[PDB]
């Protein structure tokens, strides 16, 4: 995805795109649309 | 009140809770939130039998 | 079955520049959220 | 009781010609990710039950 | 038996209540004026 933002392959990315500090250092982001973060799966 | 505090020059910040609103933003834009929270409701603790 | 238990009850851990799209986009999304339609897509 | 009702963030006001949006953000960033606002989490928030 | 059914057998949950799609006046609610939970109200037409 920040391959296609920065060569500008896609001007436009959505996906699940997690908002990182070192992804808003590369690349703007909107809103957040989805509520998220880290969670752990057991049984 | 704090909208027409940063709005008349007398505050320059507002350092608080605030929910992100598309009309305030339409005047006062938000940084990054802190919270994703939403409104909740107070209902009473009913009393044993 | 569902017996696949994740990381708590939702204890969630870890808590293009310059485009003039980013007003539109970010005032769309308030309007979305302030009406629910991602509600609707939940 | 109930859900989250309008779900928002919670935001900082800041003027629109204040240019100091950008490294609070990052500094906002920095508390997502390195669980500053875990700390505030464990400092304010996870103290007390019935 | 009576005494373990009378003892073991046998509200308001959000805006999709009947109590708040219908708002009656034995169940009146209120906010703090120029708020932004007001704006949240005002802003939705349901």
């Amino acid at each position: 995805m920040i391959g296609e933002v920065v060569y500008q392959r896609a001007v436009m990315a959505v996906g699940s795109l997690t908002i990182n500090e070192e992804r808003s250092e590369v690349v703007d982001f909107s809103v957040p649309f989805v509520e998220t973060g880290i969670s752990v799966m057991v049984s | 009140g704090m909208m027409g505090e940063l709005l008349s020059g007398q505050a320059d910040m507002i350092v608080a809770p605030l929910t992100i609103n598309n009309e305030r933003a339409q005047y006062i834009e938000f940084s990054k939130p802190f919270k994703y929270q939403g409104l909740t409701i107070l209902v009473k603790k009913e009393i044993p039998r | 079955g569902c017996k696949l238990v994740t990381i708590g009850s939702g204890y969630i851990f870890a808590t293009q520049k310059g485009s003039p799209w980013k007003r539109q986009i970010d005032l769309a999304l308030l309007q979305f959220v302030g009406d629910g339609e991602m509600e609707e897509l939940e | 009781t109930g859900e989250l009702f309008f779900r928002s963030g919670f935001g900082i006001g800041m003027r629109k010609d204040s240019p100091w949006k950008q490294n609070v953000s990052l500094s906002i960033l920095k508390s997502h990710e390195n669980g500053f606002m875990e700390d505030l989490d464990k400092t304010w928030v996870r103290y007390q039950e019935c | 038996a009576n005494l373990a059914a009378f003892l073991v057998l046998d509200r308001i949950t959000g805006i999709n209540d009947p109590r708040l799609r219908n708002p009656s006046d034995k169940f009146i609610y209120a906010t703090v004026k120029q708020s932004s939970v007001d704006i949240y109200f005002r802003r939705q037409v349901e």
